[PDB]
RNA sequence: AACUAAUCCUAGCCCUAGCCCUACACAAAUAUAAUUAUACUAUUAUAUAAAUCAAAACAUUUAUCCUACUAAAAGUAUUGGAGAAAGAAAUUCGUACAUCUAGGAGCUAUAGAACUAGUACCGCAAGGGAAAGAUGAAAGACUAAUUAAAAGUAAGAACAAGCAAAG
């Protein structure tokens, strides 16, 4: 079949997946964001 | 660019400024200082000269500490500085050999003991060690006052000495009440520990806990500006009648 | 913004606009600082230039950009151009202005007319004045009519502007109060019913 | 070998030479023959003399063994009572 | 393919996804899905009358500004505190007791309008 | 123009800041104190019998000097068994 | 416990100075451990008379597991410290 | 208050009006107000990246003065 | 007789020196699907770094990585499939420019920071990550000029025969 469709988008999925409170219940997940704010990225998480 | 101090130096820059500087003088001392505990894993040597075999030459030798990780659960115990040796070793001890992760761990039991000055008894998990030192020291209350805090080596021990020591420094009569007597004999025992109240406090506390205790001390609610122009003002007005 | 450059046509202005888009990255202009108290010289100050086109004539400050260090004179250091110029009109012929720098000019004397360099100091009452290095005397501030076109003396209030007494009738009597206190006694609203314990963390 | 070391930034020298070799100051080095100590019950008597002796290096070796030692083995060593004291310099050596 | 950077708002994501945009509650939600408003919670606007008022929006030009002497404790104590203190002084008729006496606050508890934590908007 | 004056060595005995963190430790030893006054004598301020051992540093001197520096007449008699041994 | 030995040498770090330890340093061999050591006796003066140890006041070297499981804990015994030895030696001439 | 938050920082925490203590309330306390150890590289690294960028601050204004004194 | 283009100088950067810090810079909102004014539902880093690689393979082993004053002792003693390599100490020396915020036989728009920006854009996410600007004293003087100058074209297609030129 016709590949490249892969995201299916859902916003329930995209914030539970990659959201704040998905990031900060691990230690490794608030890694994660202070390395982006380190970077000085606009966008910390979805 | 460059750090203005080693990054070893760091922590004892904070203890100079800031909340901690305002820490007793005392407790201070016990976090600056740092002493080795006693050899527990390893052998000491015995002198500080011995006699190279090869070349039969006068040789200096040092003793290097094994290191060794205390678990988190050692410090509700009274282990005799016990602690695992997490290492390698050689497969058949030949150095030719597979080089293997090796950890040596400690015999643990639970054992009850009794202390004279508080009058209770504990249950702690403990090592063959530490029952042999509280036997060196002839009691557990002598092993926990005389021990010092490196060879102790558990925040529950450190919090033992400090009642210990409080009981000893206020001569509190909660002790063996309704037996006076007793509570004497007791106190004359372990007379030789006394230190003062006001020292006694800090025995045993890490720094979180001690900056803790030193905030609830300062703590204040903020004075009503209105008290104190009052006071300003009537200070004024009786000096001009003086 | 950094590359903003200070021009002749006043800022925010549609020239301004035109001049100095968000996208504009022009070469810094270098620009003497010079203190608030360094500078003398303001609007209406007669003054003398000492070179160019027009050196040796007086003049009479009528704008002044100080982040260009930058002094105009009226009628001075002038060349021409066509004001209103349109498709169908060529429009009027003008002498227009170009600024000059604060060196290249001085202030004049009062008294006699001439180029006098002057000097910052007090006085009796304290007032901070303009004093001249040589043939000490005062320079007066002199007097600018206001940038927005508003004349103190002239104005004639119309409906919506309070009148001068009112605006200047003392009614604060100080307590301790606060104005919600002070509104309901004034507005009789009368209320016993008291907020329960909230606790604040 | 290594030629700048991490510690020092220094030449370092190759041990298992100075392990069995020895340097004359005059530039010569010294060595054993090898197998003089193996089976010697099957060989000659004039075989076994021959390994016995101390015997010298060529040119090339001798360059190799300066270069894989540093210049504290190249200096005077003046040993009371040295039994080399007479091979450190070269006499009568026209060349 | 999701957009991070825009904000996170009502308008967005599945039905069951809601937010509010910043209102004050007026009320209660109780049980039976049925929203039950509390008259209290709804601010009411307290609105004097303007009648032979002077004050207009605007000022003359002509109207000198004054030296500008933002309030401080001290100045309100001055106004308010130290004449009646210093006439009680000088009659002697003055103790530490009674700084209520002179309109101090021991406890904001019990004011309608408490000074600090403030339980009162603007 | 006129040159600067010439750089100088700081002269004088130095005692550095024992409390200041940035001090090297080596110049708050000991040692340190006995070469301000070997080069400066008195002006030092040194009392002079810190210089030499104290008591307890005494005792270890000569405790250490015992274990490994035998007296003349054991190095002679052990000297002298050797020689019967190999007789 | 466990007492444990480097294969790998550690250089001297001098006076002031602590040594600076590689992954090598971390192989261990076992020199010994205690649990496999002949065990000690421990001494108690009584303070009663408990059968077949003796009466109270005695002194008696008794298994370690016997006198903490049992003597120390139920008060038969205490422990033979000089403070102790000296009290009971004189209640011992006084009787 | 004055807190660290769990990156590390120091922040001014404004309070909240409730109705029960704080100790009962389970949403509240499910906020941290402390750092963990791994945070503490982060906390250097935000130091040391805050020194670089006053480091070229203090240069570029000493360099703009050289412009400054040549020219005038 | 010119189009496409070209020319430009400062935005800032680099390395040192010096120096601990204490900046923690409205209201409100946010750990709930963050930035949603109130209860529901409790809250908490990690046991030893590994391998690549060197040993011309690889299997013990392999500087820095994994920091505790400079210079010397010394690449010495010692350690090492005694191979590759690794490698002290005792013991001597050292008052470091001091003063105040300085300096450049460092870069100048494909350089110097990735940076005009952690943006645009790409990725579900961790993450990756650009490009570029140029008048004058004045634009409240109509935005400046300067250049047979790159390739590419045009002005001006070609004319038996040939590495395209050389005699
Ligand atoms: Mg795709
Ligand atoms: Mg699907
Ligand atoms: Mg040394
Ligand atoms: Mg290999
Ligand atoms: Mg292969
Ligand atoms: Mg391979
Ligand atoms: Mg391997
Ligand atoms: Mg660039
Ligand atoms: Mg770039
Ligand atoms: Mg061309
Ligand atoms: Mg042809």
């Amino acid at each position: 079949r016709a590949r490249g469709n892969e995201y299916q988008p859902s916003n329930i999925k995209r914030k539970h997946k990659h959201g704040w409170v998905r990031r900060l219940s691990t230690p490794a997940g608030v890694q994660v964001i202070l390395r982006r704010m380190l970077k000085g990225r606009k966008s910390l998480s979805h | 660019p460059l750090h203005r101090y080693p990054v070893h130096l760091w922590q004892k820059l904070r203890l100079r400024q800031g909340i901690c500087a305002r820490l007793p003088a005392h407790f201070l001392r016990s976090l600056e200082e740092e002493r080795t505990p006693t050899p527990v894993h390893y052998k000491p040597h015995g002198t500080k000269f011995k006699i190279n075999p090869k070349n039969g030459q006068r040789e200096r030798v040092e003793d290097v500490p094994i290191p060794v990780h205390y678990p988190p659960e050692s410090q509700q115990g009274l282990w005799g500085g016990e602690g695992l040796i997490l290492g390698y070793r050689y497969a058949n001890n030949d150095k030719l050999s597979k080089r293997v992760k090796k950890v040596w761990k400690p015999q643990l039991f639970t054992r009850e003991l009794y202390s004279e000055i508080l009058d209770k008894k504990f249950t702690v998990t403990v090592t063959m060690r530490t029952l042999d030192l509280i036997d060196e020291a002839y009691g557990f209350d002598f092993y926990i006052l005389k021990t010092p805090k490196e060879d102790l080596g558990s925040k529950f021990g450190m919090d033992l000495k400090r009642g210990m020591l409080l009981r000893l420094a206020r001569q509190d009569p909660h002790l063996h009440p309704e037996n006076p007597e007793r509570r004497a004999a007791i106190y004359d025992k372990y007379r030789s520990f006394v230190i003062p109240e006001a020292e006694a406090e800090w025995v045993g506390l890490t720094l979180e806990e001690a900056l803790e205790k030193q905030r609830l001390l300062e703590e204040k609610d903020p004075v009503p500006l209105f008290k104190v122009y009052v006071e300003e003002l009537v200070q004024r007005l009786q000096e001009q009648v003086l | 913004s950094p590359f903003y450059r200070y021009g002749m046509s006043r800022p925010g202005s549609i020239a301004d606009k035109r001049k100095n888009p968000p996208w504009s990255r022009r070469r810094p202009v270098v620009v003497e600082p010079i203190s608030d108290e360094d500078w003398h010289l303001f609007c209406g100050d007669m003054v003398e230039i000492l070179e160019g086109k027009d050196a040796g004539k007086q003049g009479k400050v009528v704008q002044v950009v100080r982040q260009r260090n930058w002094v105009v004179l009226e009628g001075l250091n002038t060349h021409y151009r066509y004001i209103g110029r349109t498709k169908d009109h060529r429009g009027t012929m003008i002498a227009s202005e170009a600024p000059l720098l604060h060196h290249q000019v001085k202030l004049v004397d009062p008294v006699d007319r001439k180029p006098t360099e002057i000097q910052w100091r007090f006085t009796e009452a304290g007032e901070r004045v303009r004093v001249s290095t040589r043939s000490g005397r005062i320079i007066p501030k002199p007097e600018f009519p206001r940038a927005d076109g508003i004349v103190p003396e002239t104005w004639t209030d119309g409906p919506k502007d309070t009148s001068v007494e009112d605006a200047l009738e003392r009614t604060y009597v100080p307590r301790l109060k606060t104005l919600e206190e002070d509104v309901m006694e004034a507005m009789g609203i009368q209320e016993t019913r008291r907020f329960k314990k909230v606790y604040w963390y | 070998l290594t030629y700048c070391s991490t510690r020092k930034g220094k030449r370092k020298t190759v041990k298992s030479v100075v392990h069995r070799f020895l340097r004359l100051h005059s530039g010569l080095w010294l060595r054993r023959k090898a197998g003089y100590k193996k089976k010697l019950w099957k060989k000659s008597t004039a075989r076994k003399k021959r390994l016995r002796e101390f015997v010298f290096c060529s040119k090339t070796q001798s360059k190799l063994l300066d270069k894989m030692t540093t210049s504290f083995w190249k200096r005077r060593n003046w040993y009371a009572g040295d039994p080399y004291q007479m091979y450190h310099d070269r006499t009568n050596l026209r060349v | 393919g999701a957009d991070r950077m825009s904000k996170w708002t009502s308008k967005r994501g599945p039905r069951t996804f809601t937010k509010s945009r910043g209102a004050k509650k007026t009320g209660i939600y109780t049980s039976d899905r049925k929203f039950v408003q509390i008259k209290e919670m709804v601010p009411e606007f307290v609105v004097p009358d303007l009648t032979g008022f002077k004050l207009k929006p605007y000022v003359n030009y002509r109207a000198p500004a004054g030296i500008d002497t933002p309030l401080t404790a001290k100045a309100l104590f001055q106004e308010t505190v130290a004449p009646a203190i210093e006439k009680d002084f000088k009659e002697g008729t003055f103790d530490a007791n009674n700084l209520e006496k002179y309109g101090f606050e021991p406890t904001q508890e019990g004011k309608l309008f408490q000074l600090y934590p403030k339980n009162f908007p603007r | 123009y006129r040159a600067p004056p010439p750089p100088r060595r700081r002269p004088g005995p130095h005692s550095p800041d024992p409390e200041n963190l940035l001090t090297p430790r080596w110049q708050l030893t000991p040692r340190y104190v006995a070469k301000q006054f070997g080069r400066h004598g008195a002006i030092s301020g040194v009392p002079p019998a810190s210089l030499w051992p104290t008591p307890e540093q005494l005792r270890e001197l000569e405790a250490e000097e015992q274990e490994w520096y035998p007296s003349l007449a054991t190095m002679q008699e052990s000297l002298r068994l050797q020689q019967q041994a190999l007789e | 416990t466990v007492i444990v030995e480097r294969w790998w040498k550690v250089p001297l770090a001098g006076e002031g100075r602590k040594p600076h330890l590689h992954r090598r340093h971390r192989v261990y061999k076992l020199v010994e451990d205690t649990k496999h050591r002949p065990k000690d006796n421990l001494e108690l003066i009584l303070t009663q008379s408990v059968d077949e140890i003796g009466v109270r006041g005695d002194l008696v070297s008794v298994k370690k597991s016997v006198g903490r499981n049992k003597l120390l804990s139920q008060g038969l015994a205490v422990y033979a410290s000089p403070e102790n030895r000296k009290l009971f030696e004189e209640e011992k001439s006084l009787r | 208050a004055w807190r660290r938050d769990i990156f590390g920082r120091i922040v001014w925490h404004k309070f909240k009006q409730w109705p029960i203590p704080w100790y009962l309330n389970k949403r509240y306390n499910r906020r941290r107000f402390f750092a963990m150890p791994y945070v503490d590289r982060f906390i250097r690294l935000r130091i040391e990246k805050h020194a670089r960028i006053e480091a070229r601050k203090r240069s570029l204004q000493k360099k703009k003065e050289k412009i400054l004194h040549a020219k005038f």
